[PDB]
């Protein structure tokens, strides 16, 4: 989009969007999250710290 | 366990979180006659052999 000059008020725009609402309808979901597993590794070292 | 035949319950479960049902529309109505390949009135049950 891009905007012009003009305004009205954000409840003139809730009161059309409330005349043009298709909200209930079920979408598809996906998947969050793909890939691999992430390495978080750490070994013991003697002369670290206690 | 035995009711009368056994059960395994152990534990019990139940659908806890529950989908709101939407309404009709004109406009689903002629998207559900109109039998599309994706979604049509009916649908086929098959033989297991």
């Amino acid at each position: 989009p891009q905007y012009t000059i003009d305004q009205v008020a954000v409840d003139e725009g809730d009161a059309m969007v409330s005349q043009l609402t298709q909200l209930p309808l079920r979408p598809d979901y996906g998947s969050i999250w793909i890939g691999e597993a992430l390495s978080y590794y750490v070994d013991y070292n003697r002369s670290h710290r206690v | 366990a035995n009711v009368w035949g056994v059960r395994l319950a152990d534990s019990l479960s139940s659908p806890t979180i529950e989908t709101r049902t939407r309404h009709y529309t004109l406009h689903d109505f002629y998207s559900d006659l109109d039998a599309s390949v994706g979604k049509e009135p009916w649908r086929p049950l098959r033989n297991q052999r």
